[PDB]
């Protein structure tokens, strides 16, 4: 194959659904290994500031016991077959999947029905998790990067419910009860809004008469989503007693459907990550990770397009001592004006060469693929193949780089977050000015 | 909104705001030294040379 | 020179001709202003009155 | 997607290509060129050597490589164990040419430039502070020097006294030593077997023997304790066990997925895990408690690794280890040895799902056995196991001398006497 | 590469904190450690 | 002969009166200094030794005796590899560039 | 690379004194005759000197 006819030669994801509207969705292969799980258009922006914090109570207590399966008889079933239980939650989405042998698929699949559909929701573990769940905000605090991100949304979608954080406040914490996890499970665990994503060793027919046999009681054939307003802002949390400093800066970015994504994946590639533990240090084609090798101006920088339905944070977070800051918003902000005015074929043909290696070694192994298809069936409705994001990359040049570049960060507010010694952060009219150039 | 359009076409490159701020500082100067001459010898009519020039 | 010409160079001087001939667009209109030059004044239709 | 294609060639190094037709595809050089092999007067100069890909070659300077390989959306990585090296390149189908002239530049002609070698000392100290930021990777070094002698005792990192003395001339009298044909495995997934051999031809071909014969591990047995007052105490228990790829290491894999070998369920119980539950028992602060299982060619290391509060280390490790010896006073069911035998080869064939897994294990394989075997082969043989085999096996770490390394405050953590 | 990495390497920067139970699960180790460079990767340690 | 005029340019040039090898004077812009920079540290060292000294010599407006000339058949082009090599790396990041 | 703001040395020092310069967030409009009086001072030299062209 010539990676055009190895493209074409990817295996198809066959999808299905049943009459109370549960979409099945499976890519097939040869591996004697499969993963399997339920996708759920539900997250904290579902969430109000009374109710925050449930979906992750509701993911703390699925494999907690069922009526059918209580407490560890779950767990033990899953461990007695040498699976692996896993689950996550987003703002938007959540998640519960098992990596199984491809002859348990049956028994895995019926693990899942019953832990979306029955799960017990019983108050002595609520109130054990929510033991569990304050000390696992003590621990999250620890980690800058997830602060700084909590922050970036809280500042970027002030207002809104993307502002609000996955495990909501603690307060919430200590007050959710057991009526109000049930009530959320009832208004967001429906049959409509989940997928049943299986990749691997797994034929589609068989997973659809699973699904039929598990997961048809579910709800048949309503509060759901408003638009989030992005804002301009800045939240600086200066802690000198912080040994290195994070800073997130992001414009408004496109939403899940918009084709604007392709090409600005491209630019950010173009711009593209490093850390202080990199091989190729000064030689590297991106100028910022060039400058910061060389310069030793920061332990770490990395670009994100951060989506949601209808808006994204676009942007980039970087890590480094007091005295750097400054230095590493003029950089990226220059990099991001170079790219505006004069994006260049040759460093766009690079990061398409990037986006394109992005994408198909994120897709290796079991998981990865039945993440990419429950995401997808999530975000477009449809799992998008890798023939058709080749398609449009191959349509990216230097005019359509600059031009969505210049669309999405030129001259436009960014929202900002900085923690730790930040004193050298530079001042919000600085940084919006920075967002333009005057030679152009 | 006309402050939308005015924005997308002539102020968000630099180079096309400074055309614009030069146009019209053409046109600026033009229009105001005409409008504020008109005021100065509206208020002292008639008691002006050019007022007067006429008769000599 | 050696260390310039090539693609990227043509192509970077092709992406900054239009802001180069915008702001010589500004630079003469703003010296036509600055020093009411009427050899091209006289043909700008309301700011003709002013001779 | 075709089979994999196996073979060595009269210099003794082994080829082993699978074309699956995936749009990417992945070559390694494996090479048995780890830590083993220093002696007290090289320490460090392979972890240098980890970090000096892409630095200039005979073919290719250190711009053009990283710029070249970043060109086309590539990947250069080396990983290292004790006892290989692994240097992999990763990219699209049709750029593969281009990455294998730049690995086989990086392995084959190094060229060492005592400015960039000097430049390049900086990184041991960063590589190592950030491998240090976890707590266990220490640990297991001081386990490996207290239990072994010489060989194996030697670390993944650099002594800090070697940093910034590793020499240009320890680089190339290594990689003149370890990187030689009959040490070596060119393994290549997504490429044909024509190809591998033409890519194998071109270079590789610097000694086609055995270069130099690295020591035979010798068992220690002593205790290295690192106070330094972290929150937790992570303690790691030992004896020698077996090498890889034999009966009785396969009983001590079986005894690992007996004892609980990692957690299956998110934030679960661990509820089939003998040792955690043994562990849980008594102890009701937060704790970990999992089998360790540490194999080699000529030797391993088989234990129970403990993370615990200060105050209740001596409780956790002496409840696990009392665990483990009840299993080796032959109280060990059927069905817990059925079901670590399904965790076990359901682990193996999960681990081979990625490019990255499978191109390990293919590698591994070739440098240890010099064989490729199949998923089924390995299963059968976990089959085989019997439960008078796991029982051994426990027999054999109980009765067996101990090695010992904990970190931590460790004013209540036991010796290895005690 | 392509890929950023599931983390970006930090040193001189506290890592993350284990209070619970839960998040020490899985945190014990239980195979020889391996140690992984990167040409544009952050570097990695396993366990 | 082309020698015997580069041996007469040397003799009239006159930094081996000084001491001095050819590649002592040369003028010192980013290329040399990387190449001086990249030298091994006796050449280093001897080159630093040289120029002090030929500098304490201009100093007094004096030479050294002409036993101690650099003959011109003895010069070292030590540094010539160390910037050939810098050189060739400059132009191959501008060939990238372009 | 560097900001030519920050690196050049007359860049600077005009940077440390009128562009990146600490100053208190609250001084009042009485911390603004500093600045005029620097540019009196401009002024009287700009007039004077015209001045000095004829006197
Ligand atoms: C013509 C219009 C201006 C123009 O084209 O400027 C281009 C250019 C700035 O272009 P840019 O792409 O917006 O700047 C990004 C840079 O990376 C610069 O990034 P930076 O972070 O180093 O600086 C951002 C900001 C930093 O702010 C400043 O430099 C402060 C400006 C003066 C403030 C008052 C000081 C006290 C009096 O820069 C500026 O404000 C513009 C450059 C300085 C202009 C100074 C004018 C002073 C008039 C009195 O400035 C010059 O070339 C200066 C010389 C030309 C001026 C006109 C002749
Ligand atoms: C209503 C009653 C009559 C007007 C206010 C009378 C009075 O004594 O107001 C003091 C009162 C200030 O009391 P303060 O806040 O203790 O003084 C702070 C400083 O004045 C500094 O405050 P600032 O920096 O906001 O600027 C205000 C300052 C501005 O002063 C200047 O710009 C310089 C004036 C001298 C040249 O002028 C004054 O405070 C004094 C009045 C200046 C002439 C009008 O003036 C105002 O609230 C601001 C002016 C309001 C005018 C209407
Ligand atoms: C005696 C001494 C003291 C005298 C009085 C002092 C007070 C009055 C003078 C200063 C008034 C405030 C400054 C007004 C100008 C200003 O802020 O410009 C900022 C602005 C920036 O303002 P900005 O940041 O709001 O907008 C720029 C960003 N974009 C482009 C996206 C909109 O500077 C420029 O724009 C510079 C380029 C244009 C300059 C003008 C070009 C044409 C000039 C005429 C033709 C040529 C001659
Ligand atoms: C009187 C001159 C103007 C003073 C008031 C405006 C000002 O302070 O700065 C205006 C202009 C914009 O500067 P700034 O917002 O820093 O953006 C630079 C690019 N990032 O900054 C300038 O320096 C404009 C220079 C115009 C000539
Ligand atoms: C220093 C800049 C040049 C100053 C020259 C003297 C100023 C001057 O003459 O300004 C007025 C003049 C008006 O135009 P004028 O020369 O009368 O030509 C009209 C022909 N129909 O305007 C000019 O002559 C402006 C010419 C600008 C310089 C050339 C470009
Ligand atoms: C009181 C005020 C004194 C003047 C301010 C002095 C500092 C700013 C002037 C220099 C400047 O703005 O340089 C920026 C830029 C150079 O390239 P750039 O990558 O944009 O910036 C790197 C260095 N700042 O400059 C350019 O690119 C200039 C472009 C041509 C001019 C329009
Ligand atoms: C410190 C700044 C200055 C101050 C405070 C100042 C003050 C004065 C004052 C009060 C007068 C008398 C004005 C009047 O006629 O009523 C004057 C006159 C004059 N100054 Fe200055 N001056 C300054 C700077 C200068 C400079 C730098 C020059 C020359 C370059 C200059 C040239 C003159 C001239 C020529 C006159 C006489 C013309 C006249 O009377 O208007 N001045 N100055």
């Amino acid at each position: 194959a010539t990676y055009a006819q190895a493209l074409q030669s990817v295996p198809e994801t066959q999808v299905s659904q049943l009459d109370n509207g549960l979409r099945v969705a499976s890519e097939q292969s040869s591996q004697p290994t499969c993963t399997v799980g339920v996708w759920i258009d539900a997250g904290s922006r579902y969430e109000n500031e009374k109710n925050n914090g449930a979906g992750y109570f509701v993911e703390h207590l699925a494999f907690k016991g069922t009526k059918n399966r209580p407490g560890s008889a779950l767990e033990k079933e899953v461990e007695s077959m040498g699976a692996h239980l896993n689950a996550y939650s987003t703002r938007e989405h959540t998640a519960y999947y098992i990596k199984a042998l491809s002859k348990d698929l049956p028994k895995a699949v019926e693990l899942l029905a019953d832990i979306v559909q029955n799960c017990s929701l019983e108050d002595s573990q609520i109130e054990k998790e929510r033991d569990v769940i304050l000390q696992e905000l003590q621990e999250n605090d620890s980690s800058m990067r997830d602060v700084v991100f909590d922050y970036l949304h809280a500042t970027a979608f002030q207002g809104t419910p993307l502002a609000q954080s996955v495990e909501g406040p603690s307060e919430n914490v200590r007050k959710l009860s057991r009526a109000d996890l049930t009530e959320y499970v009832s208004q967001h665990y429906k049959a409509p809004r989940m997928v049943l994503a299986a990749a691997g060793g797994v034929e589609h027919r068989q997973l659809l008469d699973l699904a039929q046999k598990h997961f048809s009681s579910l709800s048949g054939t309503v509060p759901a989503f408003t638009p989030c307003r992005f804002t301009g802002s800045e939240i600086r949390h200066r802690d000198d007693a912080l040994p290195l400093a994070h800073v997130a800066i992001a414009v408004e970015g496109p939403g899940w459907a918009n084709p604007d994504n392709v090409p600005l994946q491209v630019a950010n590639a173009i711009i593209g990550h490093y850390d202080s533990t990199y091989g190729g240090g000064t030689h590297m084609s991106s100028t910022l990770a060039s400058v910061a090798a060389t310069r030793k101006l920061c332990q770490s920088f990395q670009t994100f397009n951060i989506c949601y339905a209808e808006t994204g944070l676009l942007g980039a977070h970087f890590v480094c001592d007091n005295m750097s800051i400054d230095d590493m918003m003029f950089f990226l902000q220059g990099q991001w004006m170079r790219l505006c005015t004069s994006a260049t074929e040759s460093e766009v043909v690079r990061g398409k060469n990037i986006l394109r290696n992005a994408l198909v070694s994120h897709l290796d192994g079991t998981t990865p693929v039945c993440e990419d298809i429950g995401r997808s069936l999530l975000t477009y409705g449809r799992r998008i193949p890798l023939a058709e994001w080749e398609s449009r990359i191959a349509e990216v040049d230097a005019s359509v780089v600059r031009e969505v570049c210049s669309k999405y960060f030129y001259d436009q507010c960014p929202a900002v977050a900085g923690l730790g010694p930040i004193e050298q952060l530079p001042d919000y009219n600085r940084i919006r000015s920075g967002m333009f150039w005057l030679r152009f | 909104t006309l402050t939308a359009r005015l924005y997308s076409l002539l102020f968000r490159r630099t180079s096309t705001f400074a055309l614009t701020i030069a146009v019209g500082a053409l046109f600026f100067e033009r229009a105001f030294d005409q409008g504020a001459d008109a005021i100065y010898e509206h208020i002292n009519q008639g008691k002006l040379w050019k007022h007067i020039k006429h008769k000599y | 020179l050696s260390r310039f010409l090539g693609p990227r160079y043509r192509e970077l001087a092709r992406n900054w001709i239009p802001t180069a001939s915008m702001w010589g667009a500004v630079g003469a209109v703003g010296l036509v202003w600055a020093t009411d030059w009427r050899l091209i004044l006289d043909w700008v239709p309301y700011i003709n009155g002013k001779f | 997607p075709q089979d994999l294609e196996f073979t060595r060639l009269p210099n003794g190094l082994v080829i082993a290509s699978l074309e699956n037709y995936a749009p990417a595809s992945r070559i390694g050089l494996f090479i048995k060129a780890g830590s083993r092999y220093e002696d007290s007067n090289n320490l460090g100069t392979s972890h240098l050597l980890r970090l000096a890909s892409s630095l200039t070659t005979k073919g290719a300077s250190s711009f053009k490589i990283t710029r070249g390989i970043e060109a086309v959306g590539g990947k250069l990585s080396v990983t290292s164990t004790r006892e290989s090296m692994a240097y992999t390149v990763e990219c699209l189908r049709d750029d593969i040419e281009i990455l294998m002239e730049f690995l086989l530049n990086v392995t084959a002609a190094p060229e060492f430039r005592r400015w960039e070698v000097a430049a390049l000392q900086s990184q041991l100290r960063i590589d190592k502070a950030v491998a240090f930021q976890n707590p266990q990777a220490q640990v297991l070094e001081n386990l490996h020097a207290a239990a072994y002698r010489n060989a194996l005792a030697n670390s993944l990192y650099c002594p800090d006294y070697r940093i910034g003395k590793v020499t240009p001339d320890q680089l190339h009298y290594y990689v003149q030593n370890h990187f030689t044909s009959a040490r070596m495995a060119l393994i290549g997934l997504g490429v044909s077997h024509p190809v591998l051999k033409q890519v194998a031809e071109r270079f590789l071909n610097m000694r086609g023997g055995l270069g130099l014969s690295g020591a035979k591990a010798k068992y220690r047995g002593g205790e290295i304790r690192d106070q330094n007052g972290d929150s937790l105490v992570h303690a790691a228990l030992v004896a020698e066990s077996a090498a890889t790829g034999s009966a009785e290491a396969n009983a001590f894999s079986v005894l690992q997925h007996v004892l609980g070998a990692g957690p299956h369920v998110k934030r679960g119980s661990n509820a089939t895990s003998s040792l955690y539950q043994a562990v849980a028992k008594g102890v009701h602060q937060p704790f970990d408690v999992s089998a360790f299982n540490a194999s080699y060619s000529d030797s391993g290391l088989f234990g129970i690794y403990t993370i615990s509060q200060a105050a209740s280390a001596g409780d956790v490790i002496k409840s696990a280890y009392d665990q483990v010896k009840t299993i080796a006073q032959g109280n060990l069911s059927n069905t817990d040895v059925q079901a670590a035998k399904n965790k076990l080869k359901a682990g193996y064939l999960m681990s081979v799902e990625s490019s990255e897994g499978f191109l390990d294990e293919v590698g591994s394989q070739a440098l240890v056995a010099g064989s490729y075997v199949q998923p089924s082969t390995v299963l059968q043989q976990i089959d085989s196991v019997a439960d008078a085999d796991v029982i051994n096996a426990a027999k054999k770490f109980v009765s067996g001398r101990k090695s010992m390394a904990a970190s931590g405050n460790l004013g209540h953590t036991p010796f290895v006497d005690e | 590469a392509a890929l950023p990495a599931t983390s970006e390497s930090p040193v001189l920067d506290a890592k993350r904190s284990f209070l619970c139970r839960e998040s020490l699960s899985g945190q014990a180790a239980g195979r020889p450690l391996v140690a992984s460079v990167g040409l544009n990767v952050p570097a990695s340690v396993r366990y | 002969w082309l020698e015997g005029i580069r041996k007469w340019y040397y003799n009239a040039a006159g930094f081996n009166k000084l001491g001095l090898m050819r590649d002592d004077t040369i003028y010192e812009d980013d290329d040399v200094k990387e190449a001086i920079r990249r030298l091994p540290e006796n050449l280093y060292n001897d080159r630093v030794f040289r120029i002090k000294r030929a500098l304490d010599l201009t100093m007094r407006q004096q030479i050294l005796p002409k036993e101690q000339w650099t003959k011109y058949e003895e010069d070292k082009f030590y540094l010539e590899p160390y910037l050939k090599e810098v050189i060739r790396e400059r132009k191959e990041r501008e060939e990238w560039a372009k | 690379m560097t900001n030519i703001r920050k690196s050049h040395p007359l860049m600077k020092i005009i940077n440390n004194a009128f562009i990146d310069l600490p100053a208190p967030s609250n001084i009042s409009s009485w911390w603004n005759f500093g600045s005029l009086l620097g540019i009196c001072l401009i002024l009287q030299i700009l007039t004077g000197l015209f001045l000095a062209m004829h006197y």
